[PDB]
DNA sequence: CGTCTGCCCGCTATGAGCGTTGCATTTATCAGGGTTCTGGTCCACAGTAT
């Protein structure tokens, strides 16, 4: 191939290949896939791609992009490289250099949940004004696809249409403005959008790349934040006024809406577990519910770097 | 085997009376005195003895080849075997030319009045089918290679064309597929009459449905009497398919193709037909015969079929 | 291939006066006739009990091929089939020229791929279906085959050209495949016509929606009077989303092409029609009918037993020879005439001529060991156990 | 094939297999040309077809249709044999059975009769209606399909489909476009209409097997009328009444339709040929228009017999 | 004005390009097993009541 496009500002891979094959009259996806790839056993994936290094051989003449750049600046990758560790990191880039596609999911673990959900392809309609109107094209954004937000950290709700990504597997689909618009009000929560910019930043910040805490660090920055704050009883939770201050945070429709209902009855909850001593990774969502709820005036980088440091 | 041409002998029984497929064949044999020719033995006992050791290792070394002996076991399974032959070929009686004059007259007498009721032809509905199981080593092919050397193979008719098969014999695989029963069904076809049916059927890539519908308009061509499926066993879920399809392509096959089906396996091999009533219904059609190796006595006094075996 | 030419009767329906293929058929049975014409038996002889061994040993194995002895329901059945094959051709007149706008409508179906289009909006459909469910064993082939000898299949006219085709039985595939079922319909309709229309249409490269109209058009240029599909339980073993489209298909043709379809299946197909026609059930028969022996059981096994070729043989049945022969059996059909052969099989054998109980139970216990669960769980009466397993009574 | 449908009345063997190849359910024309004859090279013959063997092969079982009731029932033959002469009438009947089909059109000039055929389909809007309600098909007919007058002899004139047999030479074509129906009331004439009426009764006429006249037959018989009309002169002809009653028969503007247009500057006219020698076979239309201007007191079944007496 | 000289002319054989066909290959479907993964479960220990 001899004219790969250079991928723009804040936009996956994905979007990449598929503009690949509308800039050259390529319609049918297998010839597609035997021309960029040269296989037609690839699975296209949005978020956490595969078979990467190909790509970069493309783009070798333009010195910039190279496969950390397209790992850590086009994917999702930096939104699970601090909370992981240290330790399955360096196995996950490794791994996304080659051919190995689910092994990725796997040792990314918090991501090896077996069925995922929600594959409808998302947008936002508001900046795709802003998309044709600087570029000339429309493309998908990372925004958008949060791996459980769907909203815009700076518009509101996304609006999606009924397609899926495993709905043909070796497709690559690109957006088109004449099928785009279908823009129609929908409700809003003011809550889930401060939780969507407040978690924005993370993705272009060059600190998640080389610091990364352990589990032993979790608990510890845990437990220190727990006995200087105040509400905790011997060596234990007060069980009620961290749920309170949660519940003051955040109403029980975005908890409910986020998959992370607050169970205060059984022993099991996810809050019970982020306090007890870590066993395994937990995702985004539920670290950045803790920090808001516990540290009401800190940014996400610099409560990470106080995490690590220490 | 080879093209014997037939000479027909008439038979005793009422229902065998006007058929050349059941005439050109061996004469009726009472079951006692049937089960007595089935005896062999080596000659040389006392001649032979004095010579050089090599010779004589050789010559015994063919003692399991050559020594066979009945028991009182060998009768019920000969009769069965003469029956289910000659009884599989009265609904396939070729010499018949008065059929159109006599069906016209019939619906002329029952459309103007005279006569009130009727029958022009009617189909047939399945053929007999039988089972025979017996733990390893205790002679299920050694004992029906000699039961089958009774009958010739191939019979040719003269005033017909028809080459009458009279038996045919095929095994099952270790892989258990579906796909090669009706593939050895052609080649030993084709290793006896010296034919090219593999090429012409096999080879070209056809669906087991279409290749079983296939098997039933060769059998039929050549009047074949008897077909022989050993080592049933190996069917045991080995490979090829679900248990159902497994189940379903024998019952398909009983209910197709024209002539008897016999099954030999082991005693492992029930589980398989022991599922639904079906499957129990055409196992043991005709039948199912068990059987058991030899014991020292039956009631205190030790066994005479023990003391023939093992002085002979 | 009966092929046999045509005379017109005289019927005294207003609705058959001038029909052709109608006028045809043989004239319709009574109900005192038409058992009495199904009725058949071996016909044995005076001299044939005094002969050698095995030519009588030669003569019991005939017993199974060569008996039948209609029950109730056989007449009920025969009926209902006379009234589903007379009554379908109404629609179907070539003198007034109905069957030949039939035609017409099913050329587009072939053209199009859609079976729900039409030309003529007078062309009407008058068929009816059928189902039929029974245990293994009750008699659902045997039976059809019986019920269908009376008419002559093919039927050639001479004021037309064309070859009436009175009946028709295939079966379903085992592997539950679609292509199949459309192939097996061309093989027994180039069986007994003996043309080629496989070669025609099985070998050509086309897809289910056009052999399914080519199927539906070459039943209806032959004026094919009924079709019958043996073992319908086949379909639920085939590919997910495939079942339900024959199920429809089946009940288009009759709602729109206008040939009559009839079904048979064990109580297994139940799960695939009910989860998704008129419905006739069978069962085995019982002694008990309300508080008194049912006269049917009794007037089969008599009718069973004066087919004895035992040279020392009991005058009359005996009331515990009955009760162990319906104790092993069960009342189902198949059972009791091989138990009837085997057990006089091995009286021949042994030397005493005569059956008893104690022969009964030997020849059950010894010769019939892989049909003992089945008739165990049902002799149990236990209905979760008579629920177990697959293809027993409902 | 195995069942083959008999024809209808009146009706040509393309509209049979046409409904024949419909019946079945064969849409590719190779496999229906596979299917009724044995190759795949015969052509689609409109009017006058070959092959007639096999066709009569396949209706065997029947008693009524046999080669020679197909010659002449559902053929235009008919107005053919009785004015092409006894030997190569014998020798067409003969010959277009069995496998010819440029023998028979070359033998009879057929081809050469006409250098452009009519090969656009026909149409009768009355005629289908009777169809529809009598029979419930719609058929070719031989009353449509004149060599060269489009005129209907019961009602009017003919619609065209515009469609035409040539462009497909291995397709048989069916009339089944829901009965396309359209007014085109205009007409030329009705002697016209009065010639096709009496022209339609030569085609289903049981004499009309035996009756062929020869050359010199013919031309003594033409000096007979001449004689009995008196309108000859010594060793001459009158050249001028002959002209004037064919005027006051047929109009000019309605034989401009036949294309057959008298011209009495130049001496290559028919109507001085029909009356001098014949040498070369004439069409029936220039024997009928002679007819119906000096003879109308015959029809045409009696007017060939008194010119056979 | 008719047969020979020109004229017509239907016919025939040939080759390059386009449209169609049968076989082998790829692709899809389904059952079985399995092997680590993680998700809830019970046991022993620290701190509190008589
Ligand atoms: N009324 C009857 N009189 C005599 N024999 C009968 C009668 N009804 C059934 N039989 C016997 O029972 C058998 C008929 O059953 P089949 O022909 O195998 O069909 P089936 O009962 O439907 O079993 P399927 O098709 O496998 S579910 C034959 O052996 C017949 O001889
Ligand atoms: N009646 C018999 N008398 C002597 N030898 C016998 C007899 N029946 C079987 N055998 C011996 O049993 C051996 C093995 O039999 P085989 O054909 O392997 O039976 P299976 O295949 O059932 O094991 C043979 O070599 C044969 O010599
Ligand atoms: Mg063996
Ligand atoms: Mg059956
Ligand atoms: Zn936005
Ligand atoms: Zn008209």
């Amino acid at each position: 191939m001899r004219n790969f496009p250079v991928p723009y500002s804040n936009e996956l891979i994905y979007s990449t290949i598929a503009r690949a094959g509308v800039y050259q009259g390529i319609v049918s996806p297998k010839q597609l896939l035997d021309e960029v790839y040269g296989n037609r056993k690839v699975v296209a994936t949005l978020g956490l791609p595969s078979h990467l290094g190909v790509i970069a051989r493309h783009l070798h003449q333009t010195g910039r992009y190279a496969v950390q750049q397209l790992i850590y600046e086009h994917t999702l990758f930096p939104l699970y490289a601090p909370f992981v560790g240290k330790e399955r990191r360096d196995e996950a880039i490794r791994l996304m250099e080659y051919q190995a596609q689910g092994a990725v999911h796997l040792m990314l673990g918090v991501a090896a949940s077996r069925v995922k959900s929600d594959n409808r392809f998302r947008y936002c309609p508001d900046c795709v004004a802003l998309q044709l109107n600087r570029y000339g094209e429309a493309f998908w954004q990372r925004d958008w696809y949060l791996p459980a937000l769907p909203y815009c950290p700076k518009h509101g709700a996304l609006v999606f249409f009924d397609r899926a990504v495993d709905d043909h597997r070796h497709q690559f689909w690109a957006l088109g403005h004449t099928e785009l618009l279908s823009d129609y009000p929908k409700d809003s929560l003011s809550q889930l959008t401060a939780l969507a910019a407040y978690i924005a930043p993370l993705l272009d910040a060059p600190r998640a790349q080389e610091l990364s805490p352990s589990l032993e660090q979790w608990t510890l920055f845990y437990q220190r934040l727990a006995q200087d704050l105040g509400l905790t009883k011997s060596k234990h939770i007060r069980h009620d006024l961290v749920a309170e201050r949660v519940r003051q945070t955040f109403s029980d429709e975005a908890l409910e809406k986020l998959d992370l209902k607050l169970a205060e009855n059984k022993d099991t909850c996810w809050l019970k577990s982020i306090f007890r001593k870590h066993r395994k990774a937990f995702s985004y969502l539920q670290h950045s519910i803790v920090w808001q709820a516990l540290l009401p005036k800190l940014t996400v980088i610099e409560a990470l770097q106080q995490a690590s440091a220490l | 085997a080879t093209r014997i041409q037939a000479v027909y002998r008439d038979t005793g029984v009422e229902a065998y009376r006007d058929n050349p497929f059941i005439e050109a064949l061996p004469p009726l044999q009472e079951s006692v005195n049937s089960a007595a020719s089935l005896k062999s033995s080596l000659q040389l006992t006392s001649s032979d003895l004095q010579k050089s050791r090599v010779i004589r290792a050789h010559t015994i070394c063919r003692i399991p080849d050559d020594y066979f002996q009945p028991l009182g076991t060998h009768l019920l399974l000969s009769e069965r075997i003469s029956v289910m032959i000659r009884g599989g070929y009265v609904g396939r009686n070729p010499k018949t030319g008065d059929l159109q004059k006599h069906l016209q007259n019939g619906y002329e007498r029952v459309q103007t009045g005279e006569l009130e009721t009727f029958r022009f032809e009617e189909a047939r509905s399945t053929a007999q089918s039988l089972l025979l199981i017996g733990c390893s080593g205790s002679g299920k092919t050694t004992s029906l290679h000699r039961i089958l050397a009774t009958y010739p193979q191939v019979i040719y008719h003269r005033e017909l064309n028809v080459e009458q098969v009279v038996y045919l014999k095929i095994d099952c695989s270790h892989n258990g597929s579906l796909k090669e029963i009706c593939l050895n069904f052609f080649r030993a076809l084709d290793r006896a009459l010296g034919s090219n049916y593999e090429r012409r059927y096999g080879l070209k890539r056809h669906g087991i449905e279409t290749m079983l519908a296939l098997m039933s308009q060769i059998a039929n061509a050549h009047a074949l009497g008897l077909l022989v499926i050993d080592e049933i066993q190996h069917l045991s879920r080995s490979r090829s398919g679900g248990s159902q399809e497994m189940l379903n392509f024998f019952v398909t096959m009983v209910n197709i193709i024209g002539v008897p089906v016999m099954l030999i396996g082991t005693p492992k091999a029930r589980e398989i037909f022991e599922a639904d009533l079906r499957s129990a219904r055409r196992g043991a059609g005709f039948g199912a015969i068990f059987w058991d190796p030899i014991q020292q006595t039956q009631r205190g006094k030790p066994n005479q079929e023990w003391i023939a075996f093992t002085d002979n | 291939a009966t092929r046999i030419q045509a005379v017109y009767r005289d019927t005294g329906v207003e609705a058959y006066r001038d029909n052709p293929f109608i006028e045809a058929l043989p004239p319709l049975q009574e109900s005192v006739n038409s058992a009495a014409s199904l009725k058949s038996s071996l016909q044995l002889t005076s001299s044939d009990l005094q002969k050698s061994r095995v030519i009588r040993a030669h003569t019991i194995c005939r017993i199974p091929d060569d008996y039948f002895q209609p029950l109730g329901t056989h007449l009920l059945l025969s009926e209902r089939i006379s009234v589903m094959i007379r009554g379908g051709y109404v629609g179907r007149n070539p003198k007034t020229g109905d069957l030949q706008k039939h035609l017409q409508n099913g050329y587009e179906r072939v053209q199009t791929g859609e079976l729900e289009t039409f030309r003529f909006e007078e062309a009407r459909s008058t068929a009816q279906s059928l189902l039929l469910i029974g245990c293994s064993g009750s008699g659902k082939t045997t039976s059809l085959h019986r019920i269908l000898a009376t008419y002559p299949q093919v039927i050639y006219h001479r004021e037309l050209n064309v070859e009436q085709v009175v009946y028709l039985k295939i079966d379903c595939s085992h592997n539950g495949s679609l292509k199949e079922i459309c192939l097996n319909f061309f093989r027994a309709l180039d069986r007994a016509l003996g043309s080629n229309y496989e070669r025609r249409y099985g070998l050509k490269r086309h897809g289910i929606e056009t052999m399914l109209a080519l199927m539906s058009q070459i039943a209806n240029a032959h004026a094919l009077g009924l079709l019958v599909i043996d073992e319908i339980q086949h379909l639920s073993r085939s590919r997910s989303g495939g079942s339900q489209e024959m199920l429809n298909f089946f009940v288009t043709m009759v709602n729109i092409i206008g040939v009559p379809v009839m079904l048979i299946g064990t109580p297994k197909a139940r799960e695939i029609f009910e989860a998704d026609f008129g419905a006739i059930f069978w069962d085995p028969i019982q002694q008990t009918q309300r508080g008194k022996p049912n006269q049917e059981w009794i007037a089969f096994t008599d009718n069973l037993w004066q087919l004895q070729l035992l040279q020392r043989k009991d005058a009359l049945l005996s009331d515990e020879v009955r009760d162990v022969w319906y104790e092993l059996s069960q009342g189902v059909m198949d059972i009791v005439v091989k138990l009837f052969v085997l057990a006089q099989l091995r009286a021949l054998a042994l030397g005493n001529e005569r059956i008893t109980a104690g022969l009964l139970r030997q020849v059950y216990q010894d010769e019939l060991k892989p049909v003992h669960p089945m008739l165990e769980a049902l002799r149990s009466g236990i209905p979760e156990r008579i629920a177990r397993y697959s293809d027993l009574v409902v």
